[PDB]
């Protein structure tokens, strides 16, 4: 198959920037091409086609050039509803294959998150697991690194996070870390912390609490 | 600019694999120059054999099929029948333009081989009155269709006022050409003696005169 | 007017097959290239492949390997999907788009498949109890439930302000897992009651948890 | 079934222009690409654009970017190529050809072609000369008899022998362009009882000229 390589995988952006994104093929392509736009839960929408030409009704802000292995679509003017994800679709070989995409989201001051430890409700210990939550809250930029310590023993493979969406009236993003244990396995240790590393803090924050006391 | 080549002519039998080549220039060939093969039969009916390096296009035989072997594109064809004898055109894409090479005529074998039949004619006095002079070789029925002509003036290689018509088939499907020397009548005057070699699958038929 | 409406996605065992349609309106598919795209939950763009309307070939990624069928009926103006020996990576949305110069210019609503041999069950919902700065924050979890969705309102729905309700994600159970929290005031804690309403349809699940220190 | 119906053939001096057509017809106009193909003598093929017919977008040979204008016209699904400023250099015969894609990217279907001839040679009708044997006796039963049907223009003409009456054994080779003229010739294969004791003649034509001449066939 023919390996598409968009860059960067997100950018920010302001309204009224000018925003490339570029599609990098492993071989010629032939110029076959196309660009699509994609918003959450809906179904993605032509933009550009045959590398350069502007499908119809689409926005005389969006362009497509290059040629070759090397393409890219310009954003002349980002207007608000500009913000959503986009790919390439390269059809110079079958099987046609997508790039991995660029979220294009809104840049905003750098934001810290403030930081926020759950134990396990004592509801939850009674039927054999734990659930232990790490709260990061209205923070940007997105890239958060949030590490759990278990006396002081670094964790690896029982925790999962989510993220929201940039909230729509302050542009910040909140992630939580849920560590899963069953009860045995909390039991073995006291000690119960997550530390967060992101650019808003001088150093990492740690929020950390003693088992059951 | 670079150059596609693919070889002059190739014969093959019915039921045999035969495999044509094309040639890049620049480098080995790659699945970036979009290999396409083009079959051209008589009466100049073109028809797109495989594309993409390895595609065969639909409505083409399955005994067709393209690839890259070693660094040049080709074109195999598994138990060639008689219906694809014609000249086949190999392009090669780089990155804004295509080159073609300069094709194949293949022939699949489908009566015996036949040796040109050669007669040289010497300028008639009246184009003599013209101060030119003009010597005709005519070359019929020989199989495959492919020769090779040269001329000969007193012994010696004439490198220049020679032409030659690509061969074209008769009504027995064998091959005819003609050649032409072209001289003033000074120089036919001159010279004494006049040869028409024709040279097919190796073997130098020829003709003379005085 | 072009439409394309897609059916019959819904739940699957895994090595069991789907069936899905696609009815088109304000055009005959019978003149048109029809493709198959499809997207994972939070993942990108996949071709599946499309179908020529000038000779009937059907041309798939590799990917594939010949579990994917694509076919037609122009009687009912209908593209049909099949998909045999389903696994958990065909768990997706999956559209039907119509094709002109190779781009997609028509798309369906999209058809959502589950891949999976879970069992539909209600959530537990355990509390996020504040720690006891001017602000706290609190929540809950809604956890081990299948299949999605689940809504979240906190207090019936007098307190949307500050509330943040992550995206599930699935745990290597086959059940979900999620959280919704809020940040309020550290004053009204005790003067002010939050209660988390959790609410899963399939198994008529209707919980109401206070949440407190 | 797909066809690519091209116009006919053209005949024009230099710095003429020329504007040929390619009617597609059997599939949706906007959903291959049409190439443009210069064939030259009969052999050698050079690609000269393409067209993506959608929104005409074009990509030029740099070595016809002034020569040649890629055109399509979607209301009647047909792709146009306007050569300008012919010289002798652009007389070839002009393909349009189809090219996928979506999955094979083959040039697929071609047009007939269409033949572009640029002289500015008048019409001229052709000497007609024998072509006589005179390398001795006779090495057979059989003998060659031609006629040298020489510098002509347009093409073509047409020859026959002894009115028609001899039809065997006759061949009547491609033409050849020497100095702007066309020349090529004919041969009759007789019974050497057959001549010189009975005669062989030449029907030589040129319709464009309407000339018509006899050639005689005697011994050297």
């Amino acid at each position: 198959d023919i390996q598409m390589t968009q860059s960067p995988s997100s950018l920010s952006a302001s309204v009224g920037d000018r925003v490339t994104i570029t599609c990098r093929a492993s071989r010629d392509i032939k110029s076959y091409l196309n660009w699509y736009q994609q918003k959450p839960g809906k179904a993605p929408k032509v933009l550009i086609y045959y590398a350069t030409s502007l499908a119809e009704g689409v926005p005389s802000r969006f362009s497509g050039s290059g040629s070759g292995t090397d393409y890219t679509l310009t954003i002349s003017s980002l207007q608000p509803e500009d913000f959503a994800t986009y790919y390439c679709l390269q059809h110079g070989e079958s099987p046609w294959t997508f790039g991995q995409g660029t979220k294009v989201e809104i840049k905003r001051t750098v934001a810290a998150p403030s930081v926020f430890i759950f134990p396990p409700s004592d509801e939850q210990l009674k039927s054999g697991t734990a659930s232990v939550v790490c709260l990061l809250n209205n923070f940007y930029p997105r890239e958060a690194k949030v590490q759990w310590k278990v006396d002081n023993a670094l964790q690896s493979g029982n925790s999962q996070e989510s993220v929201t969406e940039q909230d729509s009236k302050d542009s910040t993003y909140s992630l939580s870390s849920t560590l899963t244990l069953s009860k045995a396995d909390y039991e073995k240790h006291k000690v119960y912390a997550c530390e967060v590393t992101h650019q808003g803090l001088s150093s990492p924050v740690t929020k950390s609490f003693n088992r059951g006391e | 600019q670079a150059v596609v080549t693919q070889e002059s002519a190739l014969t093959s039998s019915p039921g045999e694999t035969v495999t044509l080549t094309c040639r890049s220039s620049t480098g080995a060939v790659t699945t970036s120059n979009y290999a396409n093969w083009v079959q051209e039969k008589p009466d100049h009916l073109f028809t797109g054999v495989i594309g993409g390096t390895n595609n065969r296009a639909p409505g083409v035989p399955a005994r067709f099929s393209g690839s890259l072997i070693g660094d040049k594109a080709a074109l195999t064809i598994t138990g060639a029948q008689t219906e694809d004898e014609a000249i086949y055109f190999c392009a090669l894409w780089y990155s804004n333009h295509w080159v073609f090479g300069g094709g194949t005529k293949l022939t699949v074998l489908g009566q015996p081989k036949s040796s040109p039949s050669v007669n040289l004619f010497p300028p008639s006095s009246e184009e003599l009155k013209t101060k030119k002079a003009t010597l005709v070789c005519t070359i019929t029925e020989f199989y495959p269709g492919a020769v090779r002509v040269d001329w000969k003036a007193d012994g010696t290689p004439v490198t220049q006022g020679d032409e030659t018509t690509q061969p074209s088939k008769q009504s027995n499907n064998k091959y005819m050409a003609s050649s032409y020397l072209t001289l003033t009548a000074e120089a036919w005057e001159s010279h004494s003696s006049y040869s028409c070699h024709v040279t097919h699958e190796g073997q130098s038929v020829e003709k003379s005169l005085s | 007017e072009v439409q394309l409406v897609e059916s019959g996605g819904g739940l699957v065992q895994p090595g069991g097959s789907l069936r899905l349609s696609c009815a088109a309106s304000g055009f005959n598919i019978k003149e048109y290239y029809m493709h198959w795209v499809r997207q994972a939950p939070g993942k990108g763009l996949e071709w599946v492949g499309l179908i020529d309307p000038e000779q009937g070939n059907t041309i798939y990624d590799p990917k594939f390997q010949d579990r994917a069928t694509i076919s037609a009926d122009n009687s009912k103006n209908t593209a049909y999907l099949q998909m045999n020996s389903l696994r958990a990576e065909d768990t997706a949305v999956y559209y039907c788009a119509r094709d002109t110069a190779a781009y997609f210019d028509y798309w369906g609503q999209g058809t959502l498949v589950t891949v999976s041999s879970a069992s539909t069950k209600g959530p537990s919902v355990f509390p996020l109890a504040p720690s006891s700065g001017g602000t706290a924050a609190l929540g809950c979890l809604v956890k081990d439930y299948f299949p999605e969705p689940v809504t979240v309102s906190w207090n019936s729905g007098a307190l949307t302000s500050g509330v943040h309700t992550f995206p599930a994600v699935l745990q290597s159970s086959g059940l979900y897992s999620l959280s919704s929290v809020v940040t309020v005031p550290s004053s009204s804690l005790g003067t002010q009651t939050y209660i988390c309403n959790v609410n899963h349809k399939p198994s008529n699940t209707k919980v109401d948890k206070k949440v407190e220190p | 079934e797909v066809q690519l119906q091209q116009s006919g053939p053209e005949l024009v001096k230099p710095g003429a222009s020329v504007k040929i057509s390619c009617k597609a017809s059997g599939y949706s106009f906007t959903g291959h690409l049409l190439n443009w193909v210069k064939q030259s003598h009969g052999k050698n093929l050079e690609w000269i654009g393409l067209v993506h017919p959608h929104n005409g977008a074009i990509t030029y040979n740099q070595k016809f970017k002034d020569k040649a204008t890629l055109t399509v016209d979607r209301s009647s699904t047909t792709a146009y190529i306007e050569l300008v400023r012919l010289t002798s250099n652009d007389s070839a015969v002009y393909y349009c050809a189809r090219e996928d894609f979506r999955y094979h990217y083959s040039m697929d279907y071609w047009g007939q072609g269409t033949s572009v001839t640029v002289s500015s040679a008048k019409t001229t009708p052709p000497s007609v000369y024998p072509l006589a044997p005179v390398c001795g006796d006779t090495t057979g039963s059989s003998v060659t008899l031609g006629c040298l049907v020489k510098g002509y223009f347009p093409e073509p003409v047409t020859l026959t022998w002894n009115s028609g009456s001899l039809s065997s054994g006759v061949h009547t080779f491609p033409a050849v362009l020497q100095s702007d003229l066309y020349t090529l010739s004919s041969s009759v294969t007789v019974t050497s009882s057959t001549w010189p004791s009975q005669s062989v003649t030449c029907n030589v034509a040129h319709p464009a000229s309407s000339t018509k001449v006899d050639k005689k066939i005697v011994p050297k």
